[PDB]
């Protein structure tokens, strides 16, 4: 979608293992911001609005 | 209640210890009061900040 | 210390850094007394 009509999902009920996300090669630039990429998949976030 | 001056030292005491108490609830301008917050979400060189 | 990078990953061998070339590569510590030098070699190591 476009960005003023941006798509938004509520993930829930999630194994998130988000280590495997980012160490796919496709993602070109990544950046994370209150959380360090090293310690996203041993945490709790009660939810993913993406 | 000739006997509350010594009641005042206690509440100063007591007052300054829940004061003590009290600012580990400030964060002084951090994102968190909680270290350990930090500790869990951020990678250390930019956590000393 | 002298090697070859891609050039757009040229980010990663500075101190603070969390991706390829720094866990896997070349870390570089954050107490880092010096310098880095970088050039293009595209006539050099790209055939």
């Amino acid at each position: 979608a476009s960005v003023y009509a941006w798509n938004r999902k509520r993930i829930s009920n999630c194994v998130a293992d988000y280590s495997v996300l980012y160490n796919s090669a496709s993602f070109s630039t990544f950046k994370c911001y209150g959380v360090s990429p090293t310690k996203l998949n041993d945490l709790c976030f009660t939810n993913v609005y993406a | 209640s000739a006997l509350g001056k010594l009641q005042d030292v206690v509440n100063q005491n007591a007052q300054a210890l829940n004061t003590l108490v009290k600012q580990l609830s400030s964060n002084f301008g951090a994102i968190s009061s909680v270290l350990n917050d930090i500790l869990s979400r951020l990678d250390k060189v930019e956590a000393e900040v | 210390d002298s090697f070859v990078i891609r050039g757009d990953e040229v980010r990663q061998i500075a101190p603070g850094q969390t991706g390829k070339i720094a866990d896997y590569n070349y870390k570089l510590p954050d107490d880092f007394t010096g310098c880095v030098i970088a050039w293009n070699s595209n006539n050099l190591d790209s055939k």
